[PDB]
């Protein structure tokens, strides 16, 4: 699905960051002057960090504020991978299946993941903790896995490793880079 | 090609010497207009003289023609000279097809 | 193969297979066939005028031929005979749909139809 | 104004003409999908692509305007080899319509594999299907029949004022819709459906009554709202 | 004639201690205020006569492009632009240039600010790496407060002033054409490249695109001489680009090294899986995902240059690794490399949205070898259309690889169609 | 169904208080046997598997094209445009 | 013998010629025709090269039942070749296939 949007309890109900606004008109004024279209994409990114999962009524407000026409806002996110269509839990991560990184093995990484972490590939956890879906690429390609969660991108885990850095995330962050090896040269 | 194209060109520049031969003569009371295509000869007659065309091909040294079988007319009226009469002619002795037209109004 | 008096086919699980496009109208080299398409209730979208002229039409199974969901199929007929040609032309589809009478050769014959011979 | 030969022949035209817009001078019409008329100029089909007389890469007609004296041929050995291509890329995710489809001879496209296009055999096995978007009174949308260009999103942007339709996805699974669930609003919306080329957009009050072929076409102005003139009744 | 792997020669080496104050010991605006009193003419002018090719994924020239603007009289105020997110499978440079040392990128704007003459600098980073563009922003905050750039710095008239937007991490950051309309507020679509370029007009603008490791070595080649930067590589393509290798390897590393290298020596530094050249199958790209895959048999031929590898099959224009064992299938691989442009492909020209979309569908039975053997020889024939006809270079990159398939190899294609014809039929 | 003495058959109209008809009064009019298409909602609707399915009739042999049905909303199940076959899930 | 029509001159024809221009001989060379006519049904029994039956370009004929119901392109030209004609190139032609009463001279 992307482009039905389900109108059953989200879709009317909607709420905007009030200590975050002051914030988010500072972010206006940063491109051009006149004719400032470009603050409707960093607010789509804002809107996403500060409310889980991004309702279709809130996106209608977020236009508003920036005065924009309500359809071309609304595609302007579709368009955008990283925004977040129907829900998220808590920590959300994304794992790499590209050829940079499935030639030393990636497929292995994730089937690991989906028996220590419950389901099966694009469904998440029911009690809403982690969400499993998949990714393009991360960006830094210097790791042979990776997988980004949240915000900082966890870089280089065995098999058992990363089942283990998943298990400990549950109740405090495990921050890290590339926990396996040296990260510029090795 | 080969389902595409039904027959190479090979004998239109042998029939293109009758466009030159006839049109070698030059006369402005018969020839005018001489085109060729698709190994085939048409020829559009001035109205004045029709008569001393159809006596030409009949007989004659270089090409024999002698049938004047079949004749059809043309209904049009995009032109200011609204019908078109059309001689198809064949030849026996010579094996070929000639055609003779008639560019009058012809009311 | 044989052609003879027209009768429109129709689905196994019931349906009339006549979808209205007027393909087989322009084909139709004595224009003997008519149709004027409206919708049926809701949804659906096939027929409602088609009549078949039999003062017209000199058989060909052009309208065979050019119907793409195979609507009209002609049926190994040679029984018709009228007193008035009112008798002999085809009412909108009706008597065409209760050629029912000759459907089950004709599910025979499109056996031997499709790839053809 | 400056002249540049199209096909040998030689026709004037201005400083910032469309190649497209050149053509037209010398008589010839290049296959079209994103207009020339009133919509704005917008790539996103590359049909009307064009080779010049020394160029490695065929350059689009909407976009490129002649500017400089530069020959470029219409009926060109890689321009008729881009033209039969072009055709079955567009016809690899379509959903089989033509004898259900509201147009039928009125199909732009339809036309143009008959013009121009491959006609021998089609390469293709699956094709993709989009569910059916909303609409209110006029027109009977359907987003299956649709090529996904951009011929209808300017036109509620610029030409009908109210905008609706755009981009949903990114793949082969963008649909033209609204994304919301809401009615297209009347002013001047309706013109709508006879602006699109494929049959995805058709009049619902008079959907699927008749065909182009077999409709006799009588030009008269109407009645109803003043200042109207031109209008074909079949 | 021959060249040299870097020895001890970078254009980025700190990585492991920088912030703000410790970048600045190991050379870092050296040259800032003898660069900002130096004429717009004769800054330009340091880049041509180097001769540095563009570090992007294209092939075009740094030099070239940046003089193409130029900016004789302008209306509308000019921006500068800069892409700094990840676009090909298998870079490394978006989690390096910017992650490991976000001093110097922020150096490259103020570099270029004078010589092309723009008001604002702009710089995209990837959605997905959050912590990469956390850097960024942390380094913008300690040069405008503290007096780097800004309004009236280290003795400039022409103000500049730098802000990082985050991307949506797609085929947006990809086209030079496509990063105007993503920072403009439109959807990730890129515009018309016939007519009007990035200097013509770029989100209401005169402007121009620079990848992250071109921008980062303009101040690198204005601090030092110019005869340094064209000292390593060839005759027709100079200066060092960063190569990253991914996949079957001994050890997985980005190294920065020198232009005209051999592929022989490159992969032996970094230690590969098994064997360079002589026990394991060679499958490695050029490219990141743009040049298809290089033959068995030529490899130690081909160089880094991007000049040389032209010659050989496809040029290298992203310049990554992608080296693949005898072990690891080959059919699979490549056809995972397409689905990878059914994801990234924006929607806009018809034979890529309905063309990739199509390609992928083929190149998936592959795998299952349900195709037929006539069906290769057909595929080659599609494959070649959609590079010519297409507006952006995405089109040219989902094209190049599936004509690497055909090419080099078919045995292996064929081997996998016949096997499951006397299995299963 | 039928009103007064003749029968409707697929949408049509007998006589506005006898008029037009006068024709079908000796002989008997045609009627088609079950024209109101309750054969089309009779068929049981199939489950899906995939996102879109492919219809057809009976392969080559049965006239019918191939078309691709959606099925994306969970109310009001799709149907392909030569067949009143519906499709869920 | 003198004009090819549809692969002439391969099948090996006789032409029955009297001397006499009565109605008897004119009577007997049509039996001669007839006698020395399955010669040439049996030749064409004996050469039969298994292939296609339509032109494979759909612009011309329509595409087979089975191969319009799948592929896209031939259901358009089905769509096409069918309510509206062939679109023809311009030109004036004239053929003649020998009947056996003697032409069908279309023009
Ligand atoms: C598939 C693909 C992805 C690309 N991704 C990027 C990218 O993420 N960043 C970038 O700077 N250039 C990228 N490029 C190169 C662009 O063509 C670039 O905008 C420009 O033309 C190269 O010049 P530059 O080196 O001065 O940026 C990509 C090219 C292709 C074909
Ligand atoms: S008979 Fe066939 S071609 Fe004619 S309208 Fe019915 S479905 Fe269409
Ligand atoms: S058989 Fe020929 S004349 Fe008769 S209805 Fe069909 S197309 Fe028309
Ligand atoms: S859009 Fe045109 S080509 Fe496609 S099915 Fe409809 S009429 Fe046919
Ligand atoms: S509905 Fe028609 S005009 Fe609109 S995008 Fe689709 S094909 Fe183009
Ligand atoms: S080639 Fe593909 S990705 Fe590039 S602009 Fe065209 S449709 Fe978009
Ligand atoms: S018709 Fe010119 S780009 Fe679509
Ligand atoms: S290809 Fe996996 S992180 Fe870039
Ligand atoms: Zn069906």
């Amino acid at each position: 699905v992307h482009r039905d949007t389900p109108e059953n309890n989200p879709e009317t109900p909607f709420d905007f960051t009030p200590e975050n606004y002051k914030r988010i008109e500072a972010i206006v004024k940063n491109y051009p002057e006149g004719h400032k279209a470009a603050a409707v994409l960093p607010v789509l990114d804002l809107a996403q960090r500060q409310n889980g999962w991004l309702p279709i009524s809130a996106m209608n407000k977020v236009a508003e504020i920036l005065q924009v026409p309500p359809m071309r806002v609304y595609e302007v996110a579709t368009f955008y991978t990283m925004y977040n269509r129907k829900p998220v839990g808590k920590y959300h991560i994304q794992v790499c299946t590209t050829t940079p990184c499935m030639l030393r093995n990636s497929d292995s990484i994730l089937e690991a993941i989906q028996k220590k972490l419950g389901i099966k590939v694009g469904e998440t956890t029911p009690d809403k903790l982690f969400t499993l879906i998949e990714v393009e690429c991360l960006g830094a390609c210097v790791n042979a896995p990776m997988v980004q969660i949240n915000d900082n991108y966890y870089e280089d885990l065995t098999p058992k490793d990363i089942e283990e850095i998943i298990d400990e995330l549950k109740a405090g962050k495990i921050p890290k880079p590339g926990p396996r090896s040296g990260r510029f040269s090795c | 090609r080969p389902t595409v194209r039904p027959r190479n060109d090979v004998a239109h520049k042998q029939l293109s010497a009758f466009g030159e031969y006839v049109a070698e003569i030059l006369p402005k009371y018969v020839q005018q207009v001489q085109v060729s295509c698709f190994n085939e000869l048409e020829i559009c007659i001035h109205p004045d003289g029709v008569i001393p065309v159809l006596t030409f091909l009949r007989d004659h040294s270089n090409a024999q023609f002698k049938s004047l079988a079949d004749l059809t007319a043309v209904d049009i009226p995009t032109r200011q000279n609204r019908f078109e009469i059309v001689y198809n002619l064949l030849s026996l002795r010579f094996n070929s097809r000639i055609r003779v037209k008639t560019y009058t109004d012809e009311l | 193969r044989f052609r003879g008096e027209h009768a429109l086919r129709r689905y196994p699980s019931g349906e009339e297979r006549c979808i209205a496009c007027k393909l087989c109208e322009a084909v139709c080299p004595a224009q003997a066939i008519t149709i004027e398409a409206e919708p049926r209730a809701d949804g659906s979208r096939r027929t409602t005028r088609y009549d078949i002229d039999m003062t017209k039409c000199i058989y060909c199974g052009f309208c065979q031929e050019a119907c793409p969901v195979d609507a009209i199929v002609e049926g190994p007929n040679f029984e018709f005979s009228t007193e008035t040609h009112e008798e002999l032309l085809y009412n909108k589809e009706k008597l065409l749909n209760n050629g029912d009478k000759w459907e089950a050769e004709i599910a025979a014959n499109i056996q031997a139809d499709y790839l053809y011979r | 104004l400056i002249e540049v030969f199209v096909d040998g022949q030689s026709v004037m035209v201005e400083p910032g003409t469309t190649v497209l817009q050149a053509c037209e001078k010398v008589g010839m019409q290049i296959p079209r999908f994103c207009y020339h008329e009133r919509l704005s100029v917008a790539g996103n089909c590359r049909m009307c692509l064009v080779e010049i007389e020394k160029a490695p890469k065929v350059v689009a007609a909407c976009a490129m305007p002649v500017m400089k004296g530069w020959n470029i041929l219409t009926n060109s050995e890689k321009t008729k080899k881009a033209r039969e291509g072009v055709m079955e890329f567009l016809l690899a995710n379509h959903p089989l319509d033509c004898p259900i489809c509201d147009q039928g001879g009125e199909c732009d496209l339809q036309d143009q594999s008959m013009m121009f296009g491959s006609d021998r055999s089609r390469f293709l096995e699956g094709k993709r299907a989009v569910e059916d978007k909303n609409i209110g009174p006029l027109v009977k949308t359907i987003m299956t029949r649709c090529i996904q260009c951009t011929r209808c999103i300017r036109f509620a942007s610029e030409i009908a004022g109210v905008d609706d339709l755009g981009t949903t996805g990114r793949g082969n699974d963008m649909q033209v819709g609204t994304y919301i669930e809401k009615m297209f609003m009347s002013e001047l919306s309706g013109n709508i459906i006879d602006i699109c080329p494929v049959g995805a957009l058709t009049x619902x009050x008079x959907x699927x009554x008749x065909x182009x072929x077999x409709x006799x076409x009588x030009x008269x102005x109407x009645x109803x709202x003043x200042x109207x003139x031109x209008x074909x009744x079949x | 004639s021959l060249k040299d792997e870097d020895r001890i020669f970078t254009n980025l080496y700190g990585r492991h201690d920088w912030r703000l104050k410790g970048a600045q010991s190991r050379g870092d605006w050296y040259k800032t205020k003898e660069i900002l009193l130096k004429g717009p003419d004769w800054i330009l002018g340091e880049v041509k006569t180097s001769g540095l090719r563009g570090r992007g994924g294209a092939g075009f020239p740094t030099g070239l492009k940046w003089s193409f603007m130029n900016k004789p009289s302008d209306g509308r105020p000019k921006y500068l632009v800069v892409n700094a997110d990840e676009g090909e499978p298998g870079t490394c440079k978006d989690r390096e240039i910017i992650r490991h040392d976000p001093h110097k990128l922020v150096e490259g704007c103020l570099v270029g600010g004078r010589a092309m003459g723009a008001r604002a600098a702009y710089i995209y980073i990837r959605g997905e790496f959050y912590n990469e563009a956390s850097n960024l922003q942390v380094a913008i905050r300690e040069a405008y407060e503290a007096g780097l750039i800004g309004k009236n710095a280290c003795g400039s008239g022409y103000d500049f002033d730098v802000f990082v937007v985050r991307g949506a991490g797609a085929y947006i950051c990809g086209e030079e054409t496509a990063l105007i309309e993503s920072i403009e507020g439109k959807q990730g679509k890129p515009r018309l490249k016939p007519p009007f370029p990035a200097d013509v007009g770029v989100f209401g603008c005169p402007t121009t695109v620079a990848n992250v490791e071109t921008v980062a070595v303009s101040p690198t080649i204005c601090r030092r001489g110019g005869a340094w930067f064209a000292s390593f590589g060839r005759e027709r393509n100079s200066g060092t680009k960063l190569f990253n290798i991914s996949g079957h390897v001994n050890n997985p590393c980005t190294v920065e090294e020198e232009m005209s290298v051999p592929l022989k020596e490159l992969i032996e530094k970094h230690a590969g899986g098994v064997t360079g050249g002589w026990d394991n199958l060679l499958a490695v790209i050029p490219g990141g995902s743009s040049t298809p895959l290089i033959p068995k048999s030529v490899c130690e031929t081909v160089l880094m240059d991007f000049d040389a590898l032209i010659q050989a099959q496809t040029g290298l224009g992203t310049a990554a690794v992608i080296v693949m064992d005898r072990s690891t299938d080959i059919v699979k691989a490549i056809a995972r490399l397409i689905e990878f442009y059914k994801h990234e492909s924006c929607g806009q020209c018809t034979p890529c949205r309905e063309g990739v979309d199509w390609m992928n569908k083929v190149m998936a039975r592959f795998v299952r070898g349900d195709a037929r053997p006539a069906e290769i020889d057909s595929l080659w024939e599609i494959s070649k259309q959609i590079e010519g006809h297409t507006i952006c270079a995405l089109g040219d990159g989902a094209a190049w690889p599936v004509q690497g398939l055909i090419r080099h190899f078919r045995p292996e294609l064929e081997e996998r169609m016949q096997q499951f014809a006397q299995q299963h039929q | 169904x039928x009103x007064x003495x003749x029968x409707x058959x697929x949408x049509x109209x007998x006589x506005x208080x006898x008029x037009x008809x006068x024709x079908x009064x000796x002989x008997x009019x045609x009627x088609x046997x079950x024209x109101x298409x309750x054969x089309x909602x009779x068929x049981x609707x199939x489950x899906x598997x995939x996102x879109x399915x492919x219809c057809d009739g009976g392969g080559g042999a049965l006239g019918h094209p191939r078309v691709y049905i959606n099925l994306d909303k969970e109310t009001k199940t799709g149907t392909c445009g030569y067949c009143g076959l519906q499709f869920r899930q | 013998k003198t004009q090819p029509y549809d692969v002439y001159d391969q099948v090996e024809f006789d032409v029955p010629i009297g001397s006499r221009g009565d109605c008897y001989d004119r009577y007997l060379c049509r039996v001669e025709e007839m006698r020395q006519s399955i010669r040439i049904i049996s030749q064409c029994l004996n050469k039969m090269p298994p292939g296609e039956i339509k032109v494979d370009d759909a612009k011309v004929s329509p595409p087979k039942r089975a191969e319009m119901k799948t592929s896209m392109e031939s259901l358009i030209h089905h769509f096409k070749l069918y309510t509206e004609g062939y679109q023809v190139p311009p030109g004036a032609t004239y053929t003649a296939i020998e009947a056996p009463k003697g032409e069908f001279g279309v023009y």
